[PDB]
């Protein structure tokens, strides 16, 4: 009685379609599939969505929606040595929200400064640039400089991040009062809109997920019948098949689909842990992931038509216009696609509003997730408000993400989401599969399902749960634990000292769940084997 | 990768009259072409860029035109200085590769 | 009143190592890119690799891997090239030309390598 349930059977589908969808498919995404293999990337997608994301995500959902629970607690009824599990997805969690709201933020300072006829990046000559200018072409009579830059560019990096103040990570200059208002408007939205739990949460999402659909198609309207919008297909689409052969575009592809449809996070847990006894969660599973990868597809075509336009516009070969990755080829790239074009305006208006709505999506599953999960395990003293216990968290993520809303933030914020999550998340969730998968016991898992659904799943279900899917996890863990990665960012190197505060952020999250199985020893004494039995069965309902 | 095929070394047409050369493209480009001079022994030289637009410090005897697969390099009447040998160049991909490149007969 | 300096000619036994060397005067070293070309006895041009003065950046071309090291010594405005693992056929006339970022073309160029093996 303690539970709840969802308004509809659509609002939980398009809630995790929502937590499924988010930045990555918009930028991540088509910049993988050119780089990594060009139009030969998507059977390798295809294969590693079949074998790597869907068991996952079907696994969670049908737990969630049988144990009806969180992620913390839900250990309790299935394998308490792993509890630990849930206080690292919170943590985790954390540093997620407190990386990503920043980008949130960035959005709708671009949309609050998109406000005026003439867009203040069009045209270098402000109050912030430099001698260093450099119009967009519209002739071919200028000579680039390898110290001249792009309007846009030093509009991003001078005047929405002040950049160039950064003399190093080693100092931070100061907070930006723009950006801090920004998020701090972005961070109550976030709160009015995650309040009251899933009910108003299935109510918000039918604007907040559908709202990037009707953006995204006309954008593929507008960009599908410019002059040059041939070549960005072309190039989406020409492949490479040499590239496969190398392990490198097989892991990157693993690596871009487990993120997309990101399992292994504890909200699955948390949103089906609300739904309906008996609904049909295979075929929610198999529409979500569908539904996510048509939408990286759609947004690879609506990205790659206007870089194709701007390529024959400009010099050709994307390839070197989308030098960089992360979020700078949105904002800079794509930023001067979408100036360039008429009704400039209205377009970069509704761009930014479904890249900022794109975010809000993610971060309510996110919390809701986070929430949920923390009701359950302490169901004592809260769960009697609601409404508690959520400024709480929020505060803590905004006083968070402080350090980053600085003049040299863009350098926090890339490693926050180059080690805080890849090796973190991994971890956690191949650790929690093998959990479910060979502790828990996947016949008990399958007669589960066969009580839920009312069919068991086949024995390809079963080798993709107990044999596919953690050799998947672990070779992408052990992929990414072989090639220590020395990124940099706008000219700008990360020292090593970066690295190795990075490799502890990483892993401060993974020792969080000895320190569980350490403290279950202190409380309760006797024998060591005692204490293994009983946490590897589950206690009484 | 990328491949720039045109007329023969000896293939080309003397002193006086109307000299209009191309360059085969592998794939298509917009404006990417350009064109070079080097005199048998010296250092190639630039001629025009862009296949249209000429670069500052030279005569208005070079010519360039045509766009996507076909390239028009015509010169007429050359003087006794304007002999050389030219290749195409183009700004497409990495790697870039030059032509193979025409003598200039008488 | 822009010159840019070399080396001159060399006969090296086949399986030593040369280092080019590149001279820059007239304009800004620090603002444009500095490649290198391949041209054979009387034959075609050949794009080498890129060099970026700021960091030392190298974009080398797929099919010379290791043929040719490529380091940049902005001291001197100059760039040299490590020519390690040597035949008889890869003595060919090199130069080292200035090219500003995405027109790629090549405003001056040098004097020739006339590289004898
Ligand atoms: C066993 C428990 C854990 C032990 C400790 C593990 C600590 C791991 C420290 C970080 C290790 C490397 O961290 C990981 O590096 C890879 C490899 O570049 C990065 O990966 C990045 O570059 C690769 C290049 O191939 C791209 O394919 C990929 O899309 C991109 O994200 C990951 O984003 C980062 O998460
Ligand atoms: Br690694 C990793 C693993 C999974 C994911 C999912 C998967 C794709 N869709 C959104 C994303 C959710 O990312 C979040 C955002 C805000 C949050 C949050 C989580 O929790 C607290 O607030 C991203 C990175
Ligand atoms: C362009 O930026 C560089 C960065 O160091 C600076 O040295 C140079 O002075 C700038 N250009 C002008 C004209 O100021
Ligand atoms: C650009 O250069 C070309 C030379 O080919 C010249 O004809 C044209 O007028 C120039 N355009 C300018 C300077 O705007």
């Amino acid at each position: 009685g303690e539970r709840e349930t969802w308004g509809k059977k659509v609002d939980f589908l398009l809630s995790v379609i929502g937590y499924a969808v988010d930045l990555g498919n918009v930028w991540r995404f088509p910049y993988i599939c050119y780089q990594n293999g060009g139009g030969a990337f998507l059977l390798p997608y295809t294969i590693m969505a079949i074998f790597g994301g869907i068991p996952l995500f079907y696994m969670e959902l049908a737990l969630g929606q049988y144990h009806r629970n969180g992620c913390i607690s839900i250990w309790r009824k299935i394998c308490p040595i792993f509890k630990g599990i849930g206080y690292a997805i919170c943590i985790i969690a954390f540093y997620i929200a407190s990386y990503y709201n920043t980008i949130m933020a960035w959005a709708l300072y671009y949309l609050i400064s998109s406000f005026t006829d003439q867009l203040p990046w069009t045209s270098c000559k402000n109050s912030w640039n430099t001698g260093n200018c450099t119009n967009y072409f519209s002739e071919d009579n200028i000579t680039w400089t390898l110290h001249s830059t792009s309007p846009a560019e030093e509009f991003y990096t001078r005047h929405v991040l002040q950049i160039h103040r950064s003399k190093g990570l080693q100092d931070l200059g100061g907070i930006s009062w723009q950006l801090a208002l920004c998020i701090m408007l972005i961070f109550t939205v976030i709160y009015f809109s995650i309040w009251k739990g899933v009910k108003t949460s299935g109510k918000v999402v039918w604007v907040t997920a559908t709202f990037p659909y009707i953006i995204l198609s006309v954008l593929l309207v507008r960009g599908a019948t410019l002059p040059g919008a041939w070549r960005g297909v072309l190039f989406y689409l020409k492949p490479n098949w040499q590239k496969l052969l190398e392990t490198g575009v097989w892991i990157d592809a693993a690596a871009q689909i487990f993120f997309s449809l990101g399992p292994g996070f504890g909200v699955l847990l948390a949103f089906a842990s609300y739904n309906k006894f008996n609904n049909n969660c295979y075929q929610d599973a198999l529409v979500t992931s569908v539904v996510n990868c048509m939408t990286s597809f759609v947004s690879g075509f609506v990205i790659f038509t206007v870089l194709g336009y701007m390529a024959e516009m400009r010099n050709e070969d994307v390839s070197e216009v989308a030098k960089d990755a992360g979020p700078s080829l949105l904002f800079i790239t794509y930023a001067e696609a979408i100036a360039n074009m008429p009704a400039s305006t209205f377009f970069a208006i509704i761009f930014f509003l479904m890249l900022i709505t794109l975010g809000l999506d993610s971060t309510f599953a996110g919390l809701e997730g986070v929430i949920t999960a923390v009701l359950d395990e302490f169901p004592h003293v809260w769960a009697k408000r609601r409404e508690r216990f959520v400024l709480a968290v929020v505060i803590t993520c905004f006083f968070g993400s402080l350090v980053t809303l600085t003049f040299g933030g863009a350098y926090v914020v890339k490693l926050l989401e180059e080690y805080a999550t890849g090796p973190a998340v991994l971890t956690v969730a191949l650790i929690e599969a093998v959990a479910v998968s060979w502790f828990y016991g996947i016949t008990q898992f399958c007669r589960d399902v066969k009580e839920m659904l009312g069919f068991s799943p086949g024995w390809f279900w079963r080798i993709c749960w107990v044999a596919i899917s953690p050799l998947f996890l672990l070779f992408i863990i052990c992929s990414f634990l072989m090639s220590p990665p020395q990124l940099r960012l706008f000219q700008y190197n990360y020292p090593y000292w970066s690295i190795i505060l990075g490799y502890c952020i990483g892993t401060s999250s993974f020792i969080c769940i000895p320190t569980y199985i350490a403290y279950r020893l202190i409380i309760t004494p006797g024998t060591f084997k005692e204490r293994i039995i009983k946490s590897i069965t589950p206690e009484t309902p | 990768d990328i491949v720039m095929t045109q007329s023969h070394k000896f293939m080309s047409t003397s002193v006086g009259d109307r000299v209009s050369i191309t360059c085969k493209a592998s794939q298509d480009v917009s404006t990417a072409v350009a064109w070079y001079q080097q005199k048998p022994g010296q250092s190639p030289k630039l001629l025009i860029y862009s296949a249209s637009y000429r670069y500052t410090g030279v005569p208005d005897r070079f010519t360039g035109s045509g766009s996507g697969t076909d390239f028009t390099f015509t010169i007429s009447s050359v003087q006794a200085e304007d002999l050389a040998v030219y290749y195409c160049q183009q700004h497409y991909s990495i790697p870039r590769t030059f032509g193979g490149g025409t003598k200039l007969e008488i | 009143e822009v010159q840019l300096q070399q080396s001159g000619p060399e006969l090296v036994k086949p399986g030593a190592s040369v280092k080019i060397s590149c001279k820059a005067s007239g304009y800004t070293f620090t603002d444009y890119y500095m490649n290198w070309v391949k041209q054979s006895h009387g034959k075609s041009l050949e794009w080498i690799g890129n060099i970026n003065p700021n960091n030392g950046g190298t974009s080398y071309n797929q099919k010379f891997k290791g043929k040719a090291t490529l380091t940049v010594d902005k001291s001197s405005t100059t760039a040299y090239m490590e020519l390690r693992s040597l035949t008889s056929e890869d003595s060919a006339v090199y130069y080292c030309t200035r090219s500003p970022v995405r027109p790629y073309y090549f405003d001056y160029w040098g004097q020739g390598t006339t590289l004898t093996v």
